[PDB]
């Protein structure tokens, strides 16, 4: 199940998921209802992080 | 056989190749070996003129004296004028070798810096002598006229074939021109003005 | 015949090095063991390999240079003056030859002609009618 | 071990972390109290090196 | 030798580095003392070559 | 002929360079005074083009 | 035809250029008096972008 | 013919113990046993060992020392006043015979010159004029 870019970012406006796994372009993403799903990056955003650790979003990066 | 003989031709060819001595157009430079180039040719040494040449391996190593115009650049000076007011003069001298065999043997080197030095004290203390007579509105307004074209000639004849030892023409070298960059003011004067 | 086919390849490959090619706008000095052979037009030209050496020169270019400093006018004044030099080479041999580093010697010489010219005159007539 | 990346940055602003080997994606980490971890950058992050360099932390590249 | 990042920079902060060949990678540091070691780059730092060059650093690059 | 990077950018800022020409890394550099010597980029410089720019310096690119 | 990367910049500043494919490093410039010629980037520049679409010069990518 | 070889042996030892070598700017003083009788230019020599013995002593490069001191001057006032001194070594006989350690014996020498000629001058005089 495969959710929007723009979706991620207006959800976690809302602080409402958790847990960020990234890998590369693609990231596993966690809500605070337990529910999972994964999103892709169409190009590559800096203000990402910034606005992830701004919020207390928790981030874990993959070998 | 004929590897004795590709030894040989190759052994001669690198012999000539240790021995081939070469001298650029620009500077006019003589042999020096340990003893002897000193009083080469009774009192004046060699003076191997630029061309082709042929040098024994060891007993010599080359070295080679600029024989074009070089330029001294005197960066910072503090000068005493007449009325007792401090100046600073940054001033470039241009000079070139006259004679090589006076040159090498009068200098303690045939390194550069030693004439140098000499060229710079003499000139300093020329400079410096005939200065102290002026005024320092007279030395902004027409020094060229009246210092660095009457330093030159002092310098070049000695006052103050017959050559003073004093004058730089005992040393090989000789000045052909002598200018003033720039005059600067103490800083009490210039936060003053 | 091993004497003949050396021979053949000693010269193809001093023929080989011997060309060289030199720019449209620079010209070049030729020197045979330091002896100034000659002048070198700009092309495609041959020289004896290990024997002459060729400096080029660029002579069609302009050069520019540009001086400024704090400079003491009659009037006990002092002001900020800049310059720009356009000169150009000719007669490369005279640049070569007769002075080390040119480009610097008149760059000094600049800078003493300009303290030369603005001792002479007070601050505001170059403030006003420098120019000319 | 692996230590999730907010956890890093949140233990860094905490000054208890001496050393950071740096391998790339990778990164090494000693604590002050000498334990040894191994975390991950998401997505390259100037800031990170800034925020180490300013909290006097060590730093270390490899050929 | 080898020196860390860190080391480097507070080196640099104090001027006395002379010069700094940069082949890729690697680092070539000299000292004002005539001591010759080696940094790393832990990763792509904007700053470093601005913060080499206002403090009067020589900069050397390499083919 | 080889020149560092550090004096070329100074000559740079005393605008006596005329045309820079960038193949790689390497930089053709030609003076006021239309004397010619190569630079090595140490490392990519965001500022380099522009400062280039503003100080009215002629820049060329390669094939 | 080829022109200088500075020279094209200096044109489109003065409004001279009106539409500009980009492949690549190598750009298609054509002029408002109906000349094309090609120039190339020298390096990454930011400001390229900005500048062309802020003095409305149409813009044309290439696969 | 062990004898001979123990020659031979000694006589190589000899000549490859003797020679020594002098850079361009210094010159040597080679003195037979007690007495010197020859002074040796800037080249490769060869001297008999333990029969000979060579001092080279640097002539071209000039010597340069400070000289500062607090000083009264003719009106019983305290100047600050500091010189520097150059000078260079001729006669190499002179100098390494005549006295112990030249330049400190030299550096006295200037400290006192510049205490009898400071206190001869009044202060303001020293002040302004004091350079030439």
């Amino acid at each position: 199940r495969k959710v929007d870019y723009s979706t991620f970012l207006q959800e976690v406006n809302n602080d409402q998921v958790r847990e960020a796994r990234i890998n590369g372009r693609e990231i596993n993403v966690t809500k605070k209802d337990s529910n999972r799903y994964t999103t892709y990056i169409p190009v590559q955003d800096p203000k990402l992080l910034d606005n992830l650790l701004t919020k207390n979003v928790k981030v874990v990066g993959e070998p | 056989m004929r590897k004795s003989v590709i030894a040989i031709i190759i052994i001669v060819l690198v012999v000539l190749y240790m021995s081939v001595f070469v001298v650029k157009e620009g500077e006019r430079g003589i042999t020096l070996r340990f003893g002897k180039v000193l009083r080469d040719d009774d009192n004046k040494p060699l003076v191997y003129e630029p061309g082709l040449h042929f040098k024994i391996p060891f007993i010599e190593t080359v070295k080679m004296l600029d024989a074009r115009i070089q330029t001294m650049d005197n960066q910072a000076d503090r000068f005493v004028t007449k009325e007792k007011k401090d100046l600073i003069v940054d001033s470039y001298i241009k000079w070139r070798i006259s004679d090589f065999s006076r040159y090498y043997l009068a200098t303690g080197g045939g390194d550069i810096s030693q004439a140098e030095v000499l060229l710079k004290r003499k000139f300093s203390d020329r400079l410096r002598s005939e200065i102290g007579r002026l005024d320092v509105k007279d030395i902004v307004t027409d020094s060229r006229g009246r210092l660095t074209l009457e330093v030159r000639d002092a310098l070049n004849s000695g006052s103050a074939p017959v050559i003073n030892p004093n004058s730089m023409a005992a040393l090989g070298i000789e000045v052909v021109d002598v200018r003033i960059k720039q005059i600067n003011l103490p800083t009490e004067v210039s936060e003053a003005i | 015949r091993v004497v003949t086919i050396a021979a053949a390849a000693i010269v193809i490959i001093w023929a080989a090095s011997g060309f060289y090619t030199i720019k449209e706008a620079e010209r070049g000095v030729v020197t045979r063991f330091g002896k100034f052979s000659h002048l070198v037009e700009p092309g495609l030209n041959w020289k004896p390999t290990f024997i002459d050496e060729v400096k080029p020169v660029n002579v069609e270019a302009v050069r520019e240079l540009a001086a400024s400093g704090v400079m003491l006018t009659s009037d006990e004044n002092v002001v900020r003056v800049e310059m720009n030099v356009q000169y150009r080479v000719t007669n490369p041999e005279k640049y070569l030859y007769s002075v080390t580093s040119p480009d610097d010697s008149l760059r000094q010489a600049t800078d003493s002609a300009l303290r030369g010219v603005i001792g002479k005159y007070t601050m505001d007539r170059i403030l006003t009618e420098g120019r000319t």
